[PDB]
């Protein structure tokens, strides 16, 4: 029951061959240019969120017995929850609360910069693999 | 990119291992790319804006499923078909996927004996319907040969023989028969002659 | 090859992430707030003051 | 191994367009904006025309 | 690999529902015609049934 | 388009030794430019059949 | 069974045969512009009309 | 999709659809022809 | 100059018998085509022709004179590469016709088949004016796309469009499109606008002005947040942005 | 040809013969069925008063040589060579002149001699209704080998096909079936072929004489009629020729001492080859240089001669 | 005999339906590789100009001068020297400066007029070159300057490719197909083995693409080898590119070194023996088509002396 | 179900003997050298997991 | 090749020569061996598949399809040389494989 290892019609069922595919070293170049992308977006993300909650420690610095007009306060309180520092900006939202500045439309805003737009973003172009759908469920566990 | 990101995971689902016994049927799903692509086109949306991933793989779907004419016009050289079965052969083991079993493994029927001697099987086996005018008379006369192998009926002429494949030609099948009728012919006179001569003698 | 270089890269990477964090959590402040009863304490856990706004 | 799917039953040929439907409490309120054929004013069973007057 | 996963998963299974990762290849059962040509096969034109 | 798609890919699996031609009749919109092609009186000085002659279209 | 040939070709073979060819980019006819009057038999001489 | 809903989907199948033996036996059938008394 | 012109084999033997037989579709006009017209080892253009200099002259002088029918049936002739200026000025006698399909048929006539000699920041310009005048809001983002092009051309061919004229173009296709309110397009050309980062691209231009006549002048030059402000566009724009906003709240109440 | 083992797969030199040999095409067109659309027809050979002989020459593509002898007497028939194409028209000859083939004297087991074999017992015996064969048992080595030789020449038809030589004989121990095959006829000849006993008695007084002539083949026999003056010799002695020895088993040597063993034999002894044309044993010995070279080499002394062809075996 | 497993016209009434269904494209996924080279790509070394749109628009009437994206005017660089020398202390804007600067030099680099490293000593070279100083120059600079060392051959090369190594500026990783090839020619031309080898080196560890490399260049660069061990460096070398590209080489350094000796600005240098272990190497990838002994020697002396063979 | 996995394996052993005498084969039909620098992943000289593995 | 009818029976096998798999292996079976076959196949799916889920088996599966075949060819002779032939090719396990083990066994015992 022994083997033998072996190797004008046409086969009309066999397709032309044709050159589909990409090469391992242009795969390879593919990876590198979208890591660095995504190290761009993440220094991007980082140097933003630096520059804030510096604007927050020399604006703390400057307030430690000065109170600011409600606007400046609460812009800041809105940029610290866009970039993901939420905690940073319960108590400007408290004291403008108790002081009684916020409005409708200022509450509402709040609300809103609380999703963490920018981080979102830097999400998305980094961990999400650009998913709309994986942005939401990787946004949750912060 | 919704829409396209479906596509994509679409594509890529594996599928039942019975299906998988050729390929990853579900991979047909990426022709559509550029379809979409077109309709896009059409209803204005860019597709430079789309994520460098989504557009990575709108790219392979592309080189998968797509040509120009120009590229038709020269698709299918000798030259190029070639270079195709040359670089297999150098380097399959980079890019070739194989580089289920009982469905190639299942004992098969044999004819044992030669197809004139046995008859191959699969040789042998090769008004309005709703509202129901049976033998209408039909007139085929007012509007417009076959040829046997001659041992059909003869107690000389084997019925099993090699003749049997004479059965299958058709181009020639006239001149074939005729052939093979005179050279039977042929035999059966000087064998009866023979017979009259050995008896005589 | 290079597994325990390559692992020991990222932890250090890792645990010098989290001291750096640790060095923020210790100097941030941490103010809790009910009925009026303002509590600022530090990240250690030391109750700075206990006011009320 | 019925399978892993879901599974729809195929999608209905009656013509929707055609069928006429007991009429329904929005349908009612919104009569003064809808619009239809003179079949749909006038069905036999179900004259929104009569219900728009009445 | 998510969390978010996890808990939807857990949670479709607790209300009694299929799992969207069940759902993560695709499996076309043997159809009816299938079933009705081997049935009548194995049973020889299954005279009895007709 | 989808059914364009699947029909032509039919030659891929046609039976032996037969082949196929496809023949496509679809409505198509065209516009009359009236600008680009706008309609005159007809010019003082006629053509004559001079300017419809052998070699008169080059 | 015996001498079965299929006397349709199954959907997987269908499948195979459509992935294992590609596409005609000119199939898709669209028209969305309009025609060119003045250039379009006047192009280049290479890819002339 | 690529392969239709009605091949695989249960819920689709046709139930006039019949066999694939039983209508070839039947025209294979052969039935002796009615004998009558005198034609 | 006088080495320009090229010489043909002959079908001598059997082998290069079969070989013409075995051609190609477009042998002769691919090969003759390959053969004079090839891209510098400079990476310039073969578009300086002596021979065919003054025929791309005349196509220039056509074109501006307005006989687009006339410069087309001259282009017709074209054997080499033409100037980059000769799309220019076609697009640009296309522009007030609102011709988009003659001007986009010369652009591809141009872009692919030609080394992108037409994938101009002019050239996408006109086209961008031409489908303006159509108003036709898919061949605006068309190209819009185009526009902003694929890696082949941005980074193989590197044939890309200046950071000014792609200003340009979205400035105005933006402006179209807020005009005709077309929302989902503007919040897309706004979203390039802003990774672009090219928001205050107009008041730059102003400055670079500005510098240039100091710079003819002899005075240092600098950019910095008062130039900016020092402009005319900001102070009176800054200055209008109250009657804008109370505008804005009678209109949302 | 043979099994394509790794160093047969890794040479290059086994590709450019390919390559010369048979053109861009890497294979052998081998050799096909003649069709019946220019086959002829038997012919009688020769008359005898006490037996006489029929065949056909061209009865393969290899262009072997079909022949029977019958009886005259008893009414009976006896193919030499399983090698027509068409053994049917041997079968309806025989119904026609009312005979009874008892047997097949295979000369050897070469292909072109055995291809036909199964077809031949299984019309004729069908038209009996057992049919013997006589071969030689040295060549058991071509028996088993005709599948490699029919995968070669591209008659695959026949390739899948025991050999009636095989089928367990009387010199073969019988099967032992469970309580809920043989072939009687058959008979194995020796190579102790001797001019007093070996033969085998054809009935009225014809004794057939085989004569073991290798060199060939292993187990080379011809036939002679010590009558008629008639001798089958096949692949040994032809026209203007003899045996190949390019061959499996084939000896130069043998061969000759094979060609010697003719020298006492009549001159007007005609020799029926197993292919091309008949001649006479006088003419070979007077005309063949194959021969002449086999005596010449004899005359100044060589030790151990050898002669055989290496182009072509008719 | 041992028995061997059996392996498997077509009639008019046979059903013709296809055997079996065939995947060979969606199995092997063959990468497009054509003999040709393509017709749209940029052959010339690229260097990425992102001026600021304010002074890029304030320096228009100078960069009108300079060559910009697949443009090259023919204006006297001397001009475009002075334009510099006159401006760009005017302006005080130490990036779009850097690009002015790498633009001159690829003007300069292209009319082929030499001393643009006059310019890189008066004001690029303090700040990166002249000792530790950790600025770091823009890649477009570097670029620009290297491409107009290579074109106008000069020494300065080897003195900015050091620092443009891992232990510096790190730039080595960014620079392209056509740079590399550029300064393997020039170094080839001026006939720096030392150079060669390091050049060689560098682009193995950045992982250029070897075989895409201008083939006159590598000829070039290795026709300029003769030092023994650069030699064996090269002779291991060679196995890095691929089996199409060595024939490639031997073709086009016999046709330099044969007919096509003109093609070159400088006469190419006569090195037989790269030219006979090229092509034993391109021969060899392509088809075929002790203290002991001396003790035994005198031993065996001694021993021939003793039966007196050795009067 | 011990036997049935057991004879499953028995029947293949000349296919396996062939499997291996064809990848043989097909190795030495592979380009000579290293790795042709298009074909090439990794960094040659280099370990792919090197912590110096870039410049 | 000698042997008897009912007893050789051969292989049929078919390897691609690019993906280096086997699109063939199987037995040469006449229609006794066949039914066999189809009896022992057709009697396990009738409980087989009711009582496994064949989420990952599969529906279209051979249950014991070696033990299946390797005892059909058995079946299908008709001698107990021949049978005895193809239990050794089976793994050995013959009368006289047998028969060698149990008289080492009984040695041992001994011992
Ligand atoms: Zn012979």
């Amino acid at each position: 029951k022994t083997t033998v290892p072996s190797y004008k019609p046409q086969n009309q069922w066999e397709g032309v061959y044709y050159y589909s595919g990409i090469t391992k070293r242009q795969r390879h170049l593919i990876l590198l240019h979208r890591k660095r992308e995504r190290e761009a977006h993440m220094r991007s993300f980082n140097i933003s969120r630096a520059s804030v909650l510096q604007r927050l420690e020399q604006l703390s610095g400057d307030r430690k017995q000065e109170s600011l007009p409600p606007h400046v306060r609460l812009d800041l309180a809105v940029r610290l929850a866009q970039h993901g520092l939420y905690q940073q900006a319960t108590p400007i939202v408290d004291e403008l609360h108790h002081q009684k500045a916020l409005h409708a439309g200022h509450y509402a805003l709040l609300i809103n910069a609380l999703a963490c737009p920018r981080l979102g973003q830097r999400i998305l172009h980094c961990d999400a693999q650009c998913d709309p759908a994986l942005t939401y469920k990787l946004l949750g566990d912060e | 990119e919704l829409y396209l990101r479906s596509i994509m995971d679409h594509a890529n689902t594996p599928t039942s291992e019975p299906l998988q016994s050729f390929a990853n049927i579900n991979v047909v799903e990426k022709k559509k790319v550029p379809l979409v692509l077109a309709q896009m086109d059409e209803l204005g949306v860019p597709r430079t804006h789309l994520s460098r991933v989504l557009m990575d793989e709108v790219e392979d779907s592309l080189r998968k499923f797509q040509t120009y004419r120009s590229r038709f016009y020269e698709w299918g050289r000798a030259v190029k078909q070639f270079d195709f079965i040359e670089f297999r052969r150098r380097n399959g083991w980079l890019y070739d996927l194989h580089l289920a079993v009982a469905t190639a493994e299942i004992p098969a029927f044999f004819n044992e004996r030669p197809a004139w001697e046995r008859p191959p099987l699969e040789e042998t086996l090769y008004g309005d319907i709703y509202y129901d005018s049976l033998h209408d008379r039909s007139p085929t006369w007012m509007n417009e040969r076959y040829d046997r192998l001659y041992g059909v009926n003869h107690p000389d002429i084997a019925k099993i023989g090699i003749r049997r494949h004479l059965n299958v030609e058709y181009v020639n099948r006239k001149e074939v028969v005729e052939r093979d009728a005179a050279l039977m012919k042929k035999t059966l006179s000087s064998g009866r002659r023979l017979r009259h001569r050995v008896e005589s003698s | 090859s290079f597994r325990y270089t390559n692992n020991l890269i990222g932890a250090l990477k890792h645990r010098l992430l989290l001291e750096s964090s640790y060095r923020e959590i210790a100097s941030r402040k941490f103010i809790g707030n009910c009925r009026g009863v303002e509590v600022v304490c530090s990240g250690y856990g030391t109750v700075l003051a206990v006011q009320l706004t | 191994t019925l399978h892993n799917q879901r599974s729809a039953a195929p999608e209905s040929s009656v013509s929707q367009s055609h069928t006429v439907n007991a009429p329904t409490v929005d349908e009612c309120e919104m009569l003064a904006e809808r619009w239809g054929t003179m079949n749909y004013w006038h069905n036999d069973t179900f004259p929104r025309l009569v219900v728009f007057l009445k | 690999q998510n969390k978010f996963d996890i808990m939807r998963r857990e949670d479709r299974l607790s209300k009694g529902e299929q799992d969207l990762t069940e759902r993560n290849t695709i499996h076309y059962g043997v159809p009816i015609q299938q079933i009705v040509d081997e049935f009548v096969f194995r049973h020889r034109n299954a005279r009895g049934e007709r | 388009t989808e059914f364009e798609k699947r029909m032509y890919d039919i030659r891929h699996w046609l039976h032996r030794q037969t082949s196929c031609e496809f023949h496509t009749i679809y409505r198509r919109n065209v516009i009359h430019d009236s600008a680009v092609f706008p309609t005159e009186h007809d010019p003082a000085t006629p053509t004559t059949h001079e300017h419809h002659r052998m070699f008169s279209f080059a | 069974r015996m001498g079965y040939i299929p006397r349709y070709t199954p959907w997987e073979w269908i499948a195979i045969q459509e992935a294992d060819q590609p596409l005609i980019a000119e199939q898709i006819r669209q028209d969305n512009i309009g025609t060119s009057y003045f250039f379009s038999l006047n192009r280049y001489w290479r890819y002339k009309a | 999709a690529n392969i239709p809903r009605s091949v695989w989907d249960p819920a689709q199948h046709n139930p006039n659809w019949s066999d694939s033996y039983g209508h070839d036996i039947t025209n294979r059938r052969a039935w002796p022809a009615r004998k009558w008394t005198v034609g | 100059p006088n080495r320009v012109g090229l010489n043909a084999a002959t079908l001598d033997c059997r082998g290069r018998i079969y070989r013409w037989l075995r051609r190609g579709p477009f042998f002769q006009v691919d090969n003759y085509f390959r053969r004079s017209v090839k891209l510098n080892r400079d990476g310039t253009l073969p578009t300086d022709f002596v021979h065919e200099a003054p025929l791309m002259r005349k196509i220039i002088r056509l074109a501006h004179r307005g006989h687009l029918k006339a410069a087309c049936e001259e282009y017709r002739r074209v054997t080499t590469v033409p100037p980059v200026e000769v799309y220019r000025a076609l697009t640009a006698c296309c522009v007030p016709g609102a011709k988009l399909a003659d001007a986009v048929s010369i652009f591809e006539d141009g872009n692919s088949k030609l080394f992108y000699v037409s994938r101009d920041g002019e050239v996408l310009h006109n086209l961008m004016r031409c489908a303006i005048a159509a108003r036709h809001r898919a061949r605006i983002m068309w190209v819009y796309n185009v526009m902003r092009g694929r890696f082949y051309e941005n980074v193989v061919v590197r044939a890309e469009v200046d950071l000014i004229w792609r200003y340009r173009i979205a400035m105005i296709a933006l402006e179209y499109l807020l005009d005709h309110e077309c929302a989902e397009e503007a919040a897309a050309i706004y979203s390039y606008l802003v990774e672009e980062e090219l928001l205050r691209c107009d008041v730059h231009v102003r400055v670079g002005l500005h510098m240039r006549e100091a710079i003819a002048a002899g005075k240092p030059i600098t950019l910095n947040d008062d130039v900016m402000n020092a402009t005319s566009l900001v102070r009176d724009a800054t200055a209008v942005a109250p009657e804008v906003a109370r505008e804005l709240q009678r209109r949302h109440a | 040809s043979y099994t394509p083992n790794l160093t047969s797969l890794t040479n290059q030199v086994n590709r450019s013969e390919r390559l010369r040999k048979w053109g861009s095409v890497g294979v052998p067109p081998g050799f096909p069925r003649i069709p019946r659309l220019e086959a002829k027809g038997i012919a009688i050979l020769h008359e005898s008063p006490k037996v006489i002989l029929a065949g056909r020459s061209r009865c393969n593509n290899f262009d072997s040589n079909q022949y029977m002898l019958i009886n005259k007497a008893t009414k009976r028939c006896l193919l030499v060579d399983a090698s027509d194409d068409w053994p049917d028209d041997w079968a309806a000859f025989i119904g026609a002149s009312d005979l009874t083939l008892t047997h097949v004297f295979l000369t050897h087991c070469h292909i072109d001699n055995i291809i036909n074999l199964n077809a031949f017992l299984t019309i004729c015996g069908s038209r009996q209704k057992e049919i013997g064969v006589m071969w030689c048992p040295a060549e058991e080595c071509w028996v088993q080998n005709f599948k490699r030789s029919c995968e070669r020449y591209g008659r695959f038809e026949e390739m899948h096909q025991v050999l009636p030589m095989m089928c367990r004989s009387l010199y073969t121990p019988q099967h032992l079936v469970d309580p809920v095959h043989l072939r009687r006829n058959d008979v194995l000849l020796s190579a102790a072929t001797n001019r007093a006993t070996s033969f085998i008695d054809f009935g009225n007084g014809v004794l057939l004489y085989y004569i073991f002539s290798p060199g060939h083949s292993p187990g080379h026999m011809m036939l002679h009629i010590p009558t008629e003056r008639i001798l089958f010799s096949g692949d040994l002695l032809f026209f203007n020729k003899v045996g190949r020895v390019d061959l499996p088993w084939a000896t130069g040597v043998r061969l000759a001492e094979s060609l010697r063993l003719l020298e006492a034999l009549p001159d007007n002894t005609v020799v029926v080859p197993g292919h091309g044309r008949m001649t006479t044993l006088g003419r070979e010995r007077r005309e063949n240089e194959a021969l002449q070279q086999c005596y010449q080499r004899q005359e100044i002394g060589k030790q151990e001669v050898s002669v055989g062809f290496n182009e072509g075996y008719l | 005999v041992n028995p061997d497993t059996s392996p498997m016209h077509w009639h008019y009434n046979l059903p013709q339906g296809m055997e079996r269904p065939h995947s060979v494209n969606r199995t092997f996924a063959a990468p497009f590789q054509s003999n040709h080279s393509l017709v749209n790509k940029y052959r010339g070394v690229w260097i990425e100009f992102d001026m600021h749109p304010a002074f890029s628009v304030a320096l228009e009437p100078q960069l009108r001068k300079l060559p910009r994206g697949r443009t090259l005017p023919k204006t006297p660089a001397e001009e475009v020297i002075a334009d510099y020398t006159a401006l760009a202390p005017l302006v005080d804007d130490e990036k779009t400066r850097d690009l002015w600067l790498a633009k001159v030099f690829q003007h300069c680099a292209f009319q082929r007029c030499g001393g643009a490293m006059e310019l890189w000593e008066r004001y690029c070279h303090q700040r990166f070159t002249a000792e530790g100083a950790t600025a770091k120059p823009p890649l477009s600079l570097v670029k620009s300057v290297l491409f107009y060392c290579n074109k106008t051959d000069n020494s300065g090369w080897r003195a900015l490719f050091d620092r443009c190594l891992k232990d510096g500026w790190n730039y080595t990783p960014l620079f392209d197909t056509a740079q590399w090839s550029f300064m393997l020619k020039s170094i080839g031309r001026m006939g720096d083995e030392d150079g060669v080898r390091a050049v060689l080196e560098e682009m193995l560890d950045v992982q250029a693409d070897l075989d895409r490399v201008e083939a006159r260049s590598v000829v070039i660069a290795l026709n300029a080898v003769t030092n023994a061990d650069v030699y064996e460096f090269v002779k291991k070398y060679l196995f890095n590119f691929g089996e199409r590209k060595v024939k490639f080489l031997r073709t086009t350094y016999s046709d330099l070194r044969g007919h096509g000796a003109g093609k070159l600005r400088i006469p190419l240098k006569e090195n037989d023996n790269m030219y006979y272990h090229v092509c034993w190497h391109s021969s060899i990838r392509s088809p075929r088509q002790n203290a002991k002994i001396d003790d035994i020697v005198k031993d065996k002396i001694e021993k021939w002396k003793a039966e007196g063979l050795l009067p | 179900i011990v036997l049935n996995e057991q004879l499953h394996t028995v029947k293949f052993f000349d296919l396996k003997i062939g499997d291996a005498i064809r990848d043989i084969l097909q190795l030495l039909q592979r380009e000579t050298g290293v790795g042709s620098s298009v074909n090439r992943d990794t960094p040659v000289g280099i370990s792919p997991n090197n912590p110096e593995r870039r410049v | 090749a000698s042997g008897a009818p009912d007893d050789q029976v051969q292989m049929q096998t078919d390897v691609d020569a690019n993906s280096r798999e086997v699109l063939s292996a199987r037995y040469l079976f006449n229609e006794r061996r066949l039914q066999f076959c189809d009896r022992f196949q057709n009697f396990f799916q009738s409980k087989l598949e009711n009582s496994a889920a064949s989420d990952s088996n599969g529906h279209e599966k051979q249950h014991l399809f070696s033990l299946m075949e390797a005892c059909a060819v058995i079946f299908g002779c008709e001698t107990e040389a021949a049978r005895e032939t193809y239990y050794r090719m089976f793994l050995g396990l013959d009368s006289e494989t047998l028969l060698e083990e149990d008289e080492a066994l009984r040695n041992r015992i001994a011992d």
